[PDB]
C-alpha cells in the first residue's frame, strides 16, 4: 500500500542483493548486479515521485505534503539502498582479485 | 564507458536535492501563505453571516452593510437627541433586536478566535452650530460623538431586555471599544470615503458604525516571533 | 548491445528533471510572493518604529516616566500628575511633556518609510478598576469610560492646538485622519509584572492607570490587497 | 492532450514489452530490449513535460502552475513504466543465467 | 543565440541524425549514434540551465522567469529530440535483426 | 551525527584513495578504483539525506528540519570528494599511457 | 568563490581537451577522454553547488533560496564545457570511422 512504499523499495532491492550474493560465482550475474540494483533505485525514484505528485495541489500544499514527503522518502531510501548494495558487490569484486 | 551508470546517480541526487529544496521552501512559507486565506475566510464568512442575519432589517433600521464588516446606521435625529447624547427610544429598540443576533455571530466558534476588536464609531458632520472655526468644529463634535458612542455601549450592558449573560459582558470589555470619532472620515454622496477631489455630506456623514477588526495583525505578528525564535534556536 | 546506452538517457532525464524542479521552485515564488512579503513588511516596519522610538526617546523616558513596550506604544506611567484630580483638565507637568515629546514623535510617524505604513495612532486612556466613589462593577466601568474618554480627548485637544506645538496645515490634517482618542476602562488592566492579564492575576491598580500612544500598522490592508487582487482576477475569468 | 500522451506512452511500452517477451528467444532482440523500453519511456516523459511547458503562461503564474503540474505528474508514469518493464527483462535474463 | 537556442538544439540533432542515416551501412558509426545523439541532448540541457540562470536576479525573481523558461524549453526540446532520434536508430537496429 | 556521517564518508574516501595509490601497480584493482570511489561518494550523499528524512514528517517540521538541512549542506561534499579522487586515478592512468 | 572556480573549471576542461587532441592517435587515451572530460565537468558543477549549499539555511527561505540560485548559476558552465568537448572527441571518432 501507499504508506508502506519506502519499505517496499528498500525490501525489494535488499531481496535482489540477497539473490545476487547466493550465486556469487557465476560472474555474469555479478557483472550485471550493480547495474540492476542501481536501475531499481532509479525505478523507485521515478515511481516515488509519481506517487508524490499524484495528489499534489499548488494551492493546498499542506494536504499534499504527507504523500509528497513519502514519495521523497522512497526515492532517497531506494537510491541509498541501491547504491549501497551495488557498492558492496563492487567491494566484493576487489576481494576476489586480492585473493 | 560505464561512467554513465555513476553519472546517472549523481544527477539523480542533484534531481531530488532541488526537489527537497522546492519542498522545504514550500513548507516554510505555508504560514505566510495561509494568512490571506485566513483573512479571506473570516472576512467573507463574517460578511455572509452578517448579510444572512440582517438583510431583512437594513431598510427598517436604516442600516447599511458594505462588505467592510460594519453595520453603518444612517438617518440621524432618531438615534440620539438633537445635539444631545441621550438615547432615543427608537434606537433603544433597534439595539435590543440587533445586538442579540449580532453578538451571536461574533461569539461563534469560527469567529470568536478570529476577532481582535469590535469598534463602535460615532461620526459627526463637519459643521457645528454656533461656530465658524474649523479647529473648533472638530472637538465639540468629538465630545458629543464620544458620549453618544459611549451611550450605546452603556445601554447595551445596562439594560433589561438584552439577554447579556454574566460571562458575555467580559468579552465586550475586552473587545468592544467606544471610539468617538469627529468631523474626520466623511462620506461622499456614493457612501465612499472622501478622496482628494470629492466633497462630503451632512445627513450621510453623521453615522454610528459597528465595525469588526479581525486579528490578522496578530497572526501576521505570530509569524515574526516564530521566525525570530527559529532563527534564535540555531544559535 | 555490449554497452547499455540507456544510462545516457537516464542521465539526460535526471538532469532535465533537476532543473524542472528548480523551475517549479522559482514558479512557486512568483505564485506566492505578495503573501510572503506581508510578514517581512510587518517585520521591518514594527522594528523600524521600535528602533526609531528607542533612537529618539531613550534619554527622555526617565524624566517622562514613559516606557516603550515593544508594541509600538509609549506608555506614560504615574498619572494624577498628568491630569487633574478626577477631571480631564491637563496639569502643567504633562504639557511640557506634550510640547517636547509629540513634535519629535510625529516626525517619526510622518516620515517617508512610515507615513504610508500606518493606519491609526491610538491615544488610549486606561483606568484602574477601583473608582474613587462607588464600588459597583458595571456603572463604575462606564463612569471610568466617561472620565478616560475626556482625559484622552483633552490630550488630543492640546496636542495640536497648543501654541508651542506648532502644527502645520499638512500635519494637522494627518492627525484628523490617523489619530484616535480612545477612552478605555477597567477592561484593559495591567498586573504587577507590567503585562496584560492572561491567567487571572492581580491588577496593580496603578500600572493599569496609564495613557498610551499606540501605533497601528497597515498590515491588514496588505493582506486585503492579496485577497482583493485574487477576487478581481477570479471575477475576470467569468 | 498531455494525459492522452502519457496513456499512449504507457500503453506503447507495455505493447513493446509483450512483443519483446513473446519472442524471448532471439538473444539479440532481448539484449537491446532494456535500452529501448527505458528510452521510449524517457521520450514520452520528455514530450509530456515539453507539451506542458509550451502551454505554461509566464504572465498568469497563478493558474498555469496547476495546469503545468497536471501534465507533469502523469509524465513520470511513462518513465517508471519503461524502467519497470526493462527490469523484468533483465530479471528474466538473470533467471536464465541461474540455469 | 538566446531565444533561438531551442531550435538550434533541435536542428543540430536532426542534422546529425541525417548524417547517421546516410552512413547506415557502416554499422560501426551506428551503435555509437544513439549514445551521441542523447549526449548532445545532455549538452543542451546543461546549456539550458546555464542560459536559464545567467540573468537570474535574487532581488527580482519575477523578471527571471522568461529567461529561465527559455532554458527549460531548450533543455526539454533538445533532449527529447536526441532521445527520439536515438530511438529511431535503435528501432532500425531491430529491423536489421528481424530481417 | 549527520555531520560526522558526512565527515566519515569524506574521510573514508580519502582512506580508500590512499590504498588505491599505494598499490598503483595491480592494474586490475586500479581500473575498478574510479567506479568504487564515485559509488562510495554517491552512497554517502544519498544516505546522508536519507537518514535526515527518517524522522522528517508533516508534524515533525519544526524539529526534524534542522537535522535535514545539516544533511543537505554536507551530503554533496562526499560526492565531490569521491569524483575528485576518482578523477586523479583516471588522470594518473593517462600519464601511464603517454609513456 | 563559485564564480571564480567556474572559470577555473571551464579553463581546466579546455586544457585537458587540448592534451587529449595533442595525442589524437594513442586510441587508448582517446577512448577514455570523453568520460574524463564529462566527469570533470560534473565534478566542478557539484563543487559549485556544494559551495553554494553551505550558505543555505531554512531560517529565511524567501531569500536563502534566491541566494542559492544566484550562486550556482555558473556551476553548470563546466558541465556544458565537459560534454561539449567530449562530443568533439566522440565526433572525431566518427570522422575517423568514415575512412
Amino acid at each position: 500500500m501507499i504508506h508502506n512504499m519506502a519499505y517496499f523499495g528498500v525490501g525489494l532491492i535488499t531481496l535482489m542483493f540477497l539473490i545476487f550474493v547466493m550465486n556469487r560465482r557465476n560472474k555474469s550475474i555479478q557483472e550485471l548486479a550493480p547495474g540492476i540494483l542501481i536501475t531499481t533505485g532509479i525505478f523507485f525514484t521515478f515511481v516515488g515521485i509519481a506517487i508524490g505528485l499524484v495528489h499534489f495541489n499548488a494551492d493546498n500544499v499542506d494536504d499534499s505534503l504527507p504523500t509528497l514527503l513519502n514519495g521523497i522518502k522512497t526515492a532517497f531510501w531506494a537510491s541509498a539502498t541501491g547504491v549501497f548494495f551495488a557498492l558492496i558487490i563492487k567491494i566484493l569484486d576487489i576481494f576476489d582479485l586480492t585473493r | 564507458e560505464d561512467y554513465w551508470i555513476s553519472l546517472s546517480d549523481m544527477m539523480t541526487s542533484l534531481m531530488m536535492l532541488f526537489l527537497l529544496i522546492s519542498v522545504i521552501y514550500m513548507i516554510k512559507v505555508q504560514d505566510s501563505v495561509k494568512v490571506p486565506q485566513i483573512y479571506k475566510e473570516t472576512t467573507q464568512g463574517l460578511n455572509h453571516a452578517l448579510k444572512k442575519e440582517f438583510d431583512k432589517d437594513l431598510m427598517k433600521w436604516g442600516a447599511v452593510i458594505d462588505k467592510d464588516l460594519t453595520v453603518r446606521f444612517q438617518q440621524p435625529d432618531i438615534l440620539f437627541a438633537t445635539g444631545s447624547s441621550a438615547l432615543t427610544p427608537r434606537f433603544k429598540e433597534i439595539l435590543d433586536d440587533f445586538f442579540i443576533r449580532y453578538l451571536k455571530i461574533m461569539m461563534s466558534k469560527p469567529f470568536i478566535n478570529n476577532i481582535e476588536e469590535i469598534r463602535i464609531e460615532g461620526h459627526t458632520s463637519s459643521m457645528w452650530e454656533g461656530e465658524s472655526d474649523r479647529g473648533k468644529a472638530y472637538f465639540k463634535n468629538m465630545t458629543l460623538s464620544q458620549e453618544r458612542t459611549r451611550a450605546t455601549l452603556e445601554y447595551i450592558m445596562t439594560s433589561d431586555k438584552i439577554n447579556l449573560t454574566g460571562e458575555q459582558k467580559e468579552w465586550l470589555m475586552r473587545h468592544f471599544s467606544a471610539i468617538g470619532f469627529s468631523s474626520g472620515h466623511p462620506l461622499t454622496n456614493k457612501g465612499t470615503y472622501l478622496v482628494d477631489g470629492e466633497s462630503e455630506d451632512s445627513q450621510l456623514s453623521q453615522r454610528v458604525e459597528f465595525r469588526v477588526r479581525t486579528n490578522i495583525e496578530r497572526k501576521v505578528a505570530d509569524i515574526v516571533e516564530k521566525e525570530n525564535l527559529y532563527f534564535q534556536g540555531q544559535f
